[PDB]
């Protein structure tokens, strides 16, 4: 009811663009470093096996 | 005796090689595989059950 003090649309917009952000971010370290992989947080069991190949 | 002795060292590159090729510490060809079972569907049910005989 156009209150002033809090604004949820806001906020959410506010989260969707911080996910925007988060996921851009981590792509652009894909495509920089060349391996899908970089982290634990990744894929765990992924690294781990790539990192037995290697 | 020369030719027996180079059909032995052939024997036992066979045998280094039924007991060595590895997919990432998965011994393949020294009979341990057996039949293992490969998802490929997006449920349950549907598997390859691939074999390698040593």
């Amino acid at each position: 009811t156009i209150n002033v003090n809090t604004n949820v649309s806001a906020m959410t917009a506010q989260r969707y663009l911080t996910k925007a952000t988060g996921e851009l971010n981590t792509s652009m370290e894909r495509l920089s470093s060349g391996n899908r992989i970089n982290s634990a947080k990744d894929d765990a069991a992924g690294l781990q096996i790539s990192n037995r190949l290697t | 005796q020369a030719l027996n002795e180079e059909s032995v060292a052939l024997q036992d590159e066979l045998n280094r090689i039924a007991e060595t090729t590895s997919f990432g510490g998965r011994k393949l060809l020294n009979g341990s595989f057996g039949e293992a079972s490969f998802q490929i569907g997006s449920s349950s049910g549907e598997a390859i059950i691939m074999g390698l005989t040593s």
